[PDB]
């Protein structure tokens, strides 16, 4: 449980849930936000 | 058993082996008997046999798969191209001749047969040695070029291909 | 030490390879190792394959100083053996390489003269200008 | 003779590893004829991946 | 009437000459 | 024939010389290193120049410098 | 059993002639006779280089002056009318 | 306008555009069934077109010769939408990156073996680090004056 | 004879060696002081007659890699 937790520290796996979490974010709001050019 | 590769004069440490390639008694005796390794004679009669033997065999590759090959000229016009090319070669041997071999300096062929007898070392590798080869290695080129343009252009023997 | 001579010694039982000796021993020189072995056993060749090592004395000719260096290393290390070398020259002349001393030259001996060495750190070697058209070099010095 | 055992050390060697920087004295050879006794332990290992080095007197400043 | 003498002598008489000098003198002593 | 060269940083742990491919440093005695030995190089005409012994130079910087020099058919590892 | 000697360098490094022949000359001696008069002349290698490099220099600059048109289409000439250029240039 | 520059209201090859993609839309529409689901898919993206294009008109871009639209980055006050604005909160994104590496950087640096939380993150550290990036500017400034943000060696 | 040989659990299934990387070979074990680490513990992964001597237990490494 300890030795599980401590692995999903180790840096790819960290790196690969944080950047799904990040394409996620961007994806969503470029489906409800689409075709932004400027910042109105 | 019986194992036919055996190190080369029964030295392992020498770095070559002995193969029925290398070592048949038909390839010796042919190699032996070839002008180039003719070692009491001298050079400029193993240098005229080079010479008529190239010199004729390089006739045919320029009159035949020359620019000029289907002009009525055609033979000729290679006869002349390969007399340059053997002209090339006496340059080229003539070049090596001067570069390699000093007046004064003895043979720097090897002076032991393969049984370990003493020999007279090649009169080939000195100056004089190689500049009588290949001044009979221009003077045979030379003729021999010649003797195939006389064979095929001159008495136009029914040769297959010409 | 005094240095030993060159005997007649036998050689390892080989079948011959591509990979010996050139004529750059004919003109320039080649190297003999020496050793003594306790009983007859395979050992690889420096210069490929593998050889049988007779008991007794055993002579080896090569091409180079590393090629006899690197066998010799082989022998220590595997079948614990002491070897030497020598340098023979078309003429026949022998030259006495290793070991030079008659001690290994890893191992400090009296005797011994430093050659190549600079009382001065690496750091403190002069810049290129104040040897600039003198024929000598900064670690020369 | 040299800095206490254990002190903190700037290196002054101009080609070391770690010029300007800090380390740790672990003992000082008090043998005088002895070139270079201050034996430094870094926290960093240099290009041949070592830690440790020994400097002369004057390459070493108390910090 | 120049170019059919000039061209043969610069493009292969001249080389060969100075390859020839060249190397002679490169494989001296 | 390469240049190699031997500065007093030396700890005589004598790595250099047992790393030589064609023996061309030893080891000799000496009073400024508790080993009281230094590496000498008195054979540098069979040196090849792959400095191994810098491989094996544990001190900062190298006590040991390999300095690449006029070409011979020792220094070029030549066996034809 | 030995293949290192002191004395014989030669046949320790193998310096050997392996297809080398020391028979008699197999020539006919009228024919070698024939063959040494008549190249002589081309055996001095300082005359050799010079006569075969300045001769055949000479050779190829008068054949490549001889030659006509029907030997090399550069002597010919052109013999169709020119083309124009891509926006009316001559 | 601006650069010789028209708005794209008012530019006539920014219509044609819009025209065209249209109908290079509608020609695939005519080899399905008007009650498919690719037929409700295609008039979606010409939904989508018509709203892409209606929004260019009315957040008041500049359109060149060709239709397109261009950005004025001079820093003319009625063009700040296209890059001063984003431009500032990249900025603000990236300062609260990297506030946040050099916080935790900086809390690692005195342990035993600091090169083993590079590795493997301290989960909770990080957790704790994060969330001081919404104030990056503010403690950005302030080691500025102390004297806490540059090594002075 | 051929027969069926097998060992009864011979390695222990746990989650203490997923929390230390490189565990499989001697040097890599002990952690990174460089960069370089990173890398050599992606090189030598599959290396396993690197990892032991033991030629059984290599073998078994490449029978259960295969599945
Ligand atoms: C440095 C280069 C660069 C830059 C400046 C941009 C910039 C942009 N790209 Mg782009 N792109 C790039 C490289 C780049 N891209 C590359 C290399 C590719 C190939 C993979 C793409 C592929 C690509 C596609 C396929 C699309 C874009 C889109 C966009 C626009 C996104 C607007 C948006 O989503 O706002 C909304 C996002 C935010 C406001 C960010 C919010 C961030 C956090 C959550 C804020 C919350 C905390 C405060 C924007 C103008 C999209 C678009 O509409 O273009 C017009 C689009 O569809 N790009
Ligand atoms: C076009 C190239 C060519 C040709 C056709 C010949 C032809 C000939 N040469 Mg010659 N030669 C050449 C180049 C050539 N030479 C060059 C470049 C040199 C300078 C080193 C010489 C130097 C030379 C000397 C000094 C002598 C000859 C002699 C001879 C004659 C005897 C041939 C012989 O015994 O071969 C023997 C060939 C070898 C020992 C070479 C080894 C052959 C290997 C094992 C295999 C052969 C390869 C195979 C044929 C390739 C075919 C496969 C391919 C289609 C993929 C023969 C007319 C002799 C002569 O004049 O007799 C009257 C003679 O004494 N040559
Ligand atoms: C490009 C390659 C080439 C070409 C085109 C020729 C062309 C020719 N050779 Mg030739 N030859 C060549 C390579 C070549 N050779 C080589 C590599 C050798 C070995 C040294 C020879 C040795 C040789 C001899 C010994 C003779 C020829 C002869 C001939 C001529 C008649 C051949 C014939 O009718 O045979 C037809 C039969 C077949 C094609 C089979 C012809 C001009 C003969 C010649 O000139 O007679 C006057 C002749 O006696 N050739
Ligand atoms: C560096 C200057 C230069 C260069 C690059 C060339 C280049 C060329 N010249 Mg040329 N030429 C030059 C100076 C130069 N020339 C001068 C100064 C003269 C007056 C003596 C000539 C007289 C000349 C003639 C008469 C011919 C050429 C020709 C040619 C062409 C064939 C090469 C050849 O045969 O050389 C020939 C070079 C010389 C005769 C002398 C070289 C100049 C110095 C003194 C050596 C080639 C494009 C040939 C041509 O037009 O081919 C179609 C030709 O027939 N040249
Ligand atoms: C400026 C450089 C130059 C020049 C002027 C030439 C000129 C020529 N080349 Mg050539 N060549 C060159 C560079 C050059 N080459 C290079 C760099 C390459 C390598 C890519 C070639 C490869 C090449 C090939 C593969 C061939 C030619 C051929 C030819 C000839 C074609 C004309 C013809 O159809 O008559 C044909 C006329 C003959 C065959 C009779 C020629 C008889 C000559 C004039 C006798 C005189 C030789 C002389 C004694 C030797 C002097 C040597 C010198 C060192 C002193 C012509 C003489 C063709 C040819 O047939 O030439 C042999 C041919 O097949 N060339
Ligand atoms: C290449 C150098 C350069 C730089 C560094 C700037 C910098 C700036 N310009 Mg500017 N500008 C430039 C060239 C440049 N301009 C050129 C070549 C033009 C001609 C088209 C303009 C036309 C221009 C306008 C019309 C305006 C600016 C404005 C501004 C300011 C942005 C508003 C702000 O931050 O409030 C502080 C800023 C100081 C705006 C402003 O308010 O400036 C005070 C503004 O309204 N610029
Ligand atoms: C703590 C993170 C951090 C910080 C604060 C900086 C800061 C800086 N870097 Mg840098 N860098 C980083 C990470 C970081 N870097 C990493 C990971 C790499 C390897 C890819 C580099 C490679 C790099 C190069 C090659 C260069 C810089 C340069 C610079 C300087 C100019 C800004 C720049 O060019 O940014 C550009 C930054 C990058 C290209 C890398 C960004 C990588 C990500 C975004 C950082 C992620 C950090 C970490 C994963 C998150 C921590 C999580 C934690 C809470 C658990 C600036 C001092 C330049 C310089 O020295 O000029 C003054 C320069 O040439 N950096
Ligand atoms: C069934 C086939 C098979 C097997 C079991 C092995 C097994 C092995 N090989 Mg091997 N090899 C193979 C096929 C195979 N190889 C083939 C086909 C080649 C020719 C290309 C090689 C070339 C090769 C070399 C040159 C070396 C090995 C080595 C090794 C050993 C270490 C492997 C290791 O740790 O890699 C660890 C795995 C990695 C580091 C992953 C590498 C990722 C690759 C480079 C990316 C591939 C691109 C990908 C398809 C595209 C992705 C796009 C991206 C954007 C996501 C191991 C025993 C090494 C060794 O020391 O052996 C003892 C060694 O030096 N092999
Ligand atoms: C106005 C404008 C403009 C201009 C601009 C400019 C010109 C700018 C400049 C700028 C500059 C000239 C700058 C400088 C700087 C310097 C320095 C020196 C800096 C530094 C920085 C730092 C130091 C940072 C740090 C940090 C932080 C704080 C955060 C993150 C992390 C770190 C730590 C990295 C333009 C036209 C474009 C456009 C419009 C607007
Ligand atoms: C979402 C914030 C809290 C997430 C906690 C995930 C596990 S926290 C995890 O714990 C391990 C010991 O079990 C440590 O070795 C490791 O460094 C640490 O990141
Ligand atoms: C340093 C950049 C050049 C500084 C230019 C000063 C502002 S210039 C200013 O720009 C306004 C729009 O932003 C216009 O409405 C106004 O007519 C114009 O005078
Ligand atoms: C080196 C050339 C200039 C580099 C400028 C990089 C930012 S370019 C900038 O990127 C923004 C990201 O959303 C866009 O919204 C905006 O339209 C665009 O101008
Ligand atoms: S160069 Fe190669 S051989 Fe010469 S000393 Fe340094 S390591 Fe030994
Ligand atoms: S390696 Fe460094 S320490 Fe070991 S001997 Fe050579 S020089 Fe002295």
């Amino acid at each position: 449980m300890r030795d599980l937790k401590t692995y999903l520290s180790v840096a790819p796996v960290l790196s690969t849930l944080w950047f799904g979490a990040l394409a996620g974010l961007l994806i969503e709001i470029n489906r409800f936000f689409p075709d932004a050019l400027t910042f109105p | 058993t019986y194992q036919v590769i055996q190190p080369i004069n029964g030295d392992p440490f020498i770095g070559s082996l002995e193969t029925p390639i290398t070592s048949s008694p038909l390839i010796a005796w042919y190699l032996s008997n070839l002008p180039g390794y003719r070692t009491a004679v001298d050079p400029l009669l193993r240098g005229i046999e080079v010479g008529l033997a190239h010199g004729y065999l390089l006739v045919g590759p320029f009159v035949i798969t020359g620019p000029l090959r289907n002009a009525p000229n055609h033979g000729a016009v290679g006869s002349l191209g390969a007399a340059g090319l053997i002209v090339i070669l006496s340059i080229t041997l003539t070049m090596y001749g001067i570069a390699s071999f000093k007046e004064g300096d003895p043979s720097t062929a090897p002076s032991l047969t393969l049984t370990g007898r003493k020999k007279v070392p090649d009169p080939l590798q000195t100056a004089d040695g190689w500049a009588r080869f290949t001044g009979g290695f221009f003077f045979g080129g030379i003729s021999g070029v010649i003797w195939a343009y006389f064979l095929l252009y001159v008495l136009d023997l029914p040769y297959f291909v010409k | 030490t005094p240095p030993q001579l060159d005997p007649s010694t036998p050689s390892p039982i080989f079948g011959g390879s591509t990979g010996g000796l050139l004529r750059k021993a004919q003109e320039e020189e080649f190297y003999v190792i020496t050793w003594e072995s306790p009983k007859e056993q395979v050992f690889e060749m420096p210069t490929g394959g593998a050889a049988i090592m007779r008991e007794g004395p055993n002579l080896l000719k090569l091409a180079r100083k590393e090629q006899c260096l690197a066998l010799g290393t082989r022998l220590r290390s595997k079948y614990k053996i002491n070897y030497q070398f020598y340098r023979v020259f078309p003429n026949g002349e022998v030259q006495y390489l290793h070991p030079k001393d008659g001690v290994y030259p890893e191992k400090v001996n009296e005797g011994r003269t430093g050659v190549g060495v600079n009382l001065r750190s690496i750091g403190k070697n002069v810049n290129p200008i104040e040897v600039k058209f003198t024929g000598k070099q900064v670690y020369d010095l | 003779v040299g800095p206490p055992r254990g002190s903190k050390v700037r290196i002054l060697r101009r080609e070391s590893y770690w010029y300007k920087g800090v380390g740790s004295v672990v003992t000082v050879d008090q043998d005088p004829k002895t070139r270079y006794p201050v034996v430094v332990r870094f926290d960093k290992v240099n290009y041949a991946n070592i830690s440790t080095n020994n400097y002369a007197l004057d390459e070493v400043e108390q910090v | 009437n120049l170019p059919s003498i000039f061209v043969p002598l610069v493009g292969l008489v001249f080389p060969a000459i100075a390859m020839a000098s060249l190397f002679l003198h490169v494989q001296k002593n | 024939s390469h240049s190699v060269k031997i500065y007093d940083t030396c700890i005589g742990c004598t790595q250099c010389v047992r790393a030589c491919p064609t023996d061309v440093l030893e080891m000799i005695p000496w009073d400024g290193c508790k080993a009281k030995q230094i590496a000498s190089a008195p054979r540098t005409e069979d040196c090849v120049g792959c400095k191994r012994c810098e491989s094996a130079c544990p001190t900062d910087f190298l006590s040991v410098r390999v300095y690449l020099w006029h070409e011979t058919t020792r220094s070029m590892g030549l066996a034809y | 059993s030995v293949y290192f000697d002191l004395e014989d360098i030669a046949n320790t490094t193998g310096q050997w002639d392996v297809y080398g022949s020391d028979a008699p000359s197999p020539y006919n001696g009228l024919q070698s006779k024939f063959f040494e008069t008549f190249a002589a002349p081309f055996t001095k290698r300082g005359l050799l280089l010079k006569f075969l490099l300045l001769g055949g220099g000479a050779t190829l600059a008068f054949v490549s002056s001889q030659a006509t048109g029907d030997d090399l289409p550069i002597v010919k000439g052109p013999q169709l009318p020119p083309q124009p250029g891509p926006r009316g240039k001559i | 306008d601006i650069s010789g520059l028209t708005p794209c209201k008012d530019s006539k090859q920014f219509a044609k555009r819009e025209k065209q993609q249209i109908k290079k839309l509608e020609s695939s529409l005519k080899l399905y069934a008007p009650e498919s689901a690719p037929a409700l898919a295609l008039n979606a993206q010409i939904e989508k077109t018509k709203r892409r294009f209606d929004n260019y008109g009315k957040y008041g871009l500049l359109c060149g010769s060709d239709g397109l639209p261009h950005l004025i980055v001079n820093g003319d006050q009625r063009h700040w939408g296209e890059f001063i604005t984003p431009g500032i909160l990249f900025l603000y994104i990236a300062g609260w990156i990297g506030w946040v590496g050099r916080s935790y950087l900086i809390a690692i640096s005195g342990e035993k073996k600091p090169a083993m939380k590079e590795i493997i993150i301290d989960v909770p550290l990080a957790s704790r680090i994060i969330f001081r990036g919404f104030i990056w500017p503010v403690a950005a400034y302030r080691e500025f004056l102390n004297g806490d943000l540059i090594a002075k060696d | 004879e051929v027969k069926i040989l097998v060992d009864k659990d011979p390695v222990k299934t746990s989650f203490e060696e997923w929390a230390k990387p490189g565990h499989f070979s001697r040097t890599i074990a002990k952690g990174p002081d460089t960069t370089t680490w990173i890398w050599n513990l992606h090189a030598d992964a599959h290396d396993f007659d690197s990892h032991t001597s033991d030629l059984e237990e290599i073998s078994r490494k490449v029978f259960s890699a295969h599945f």
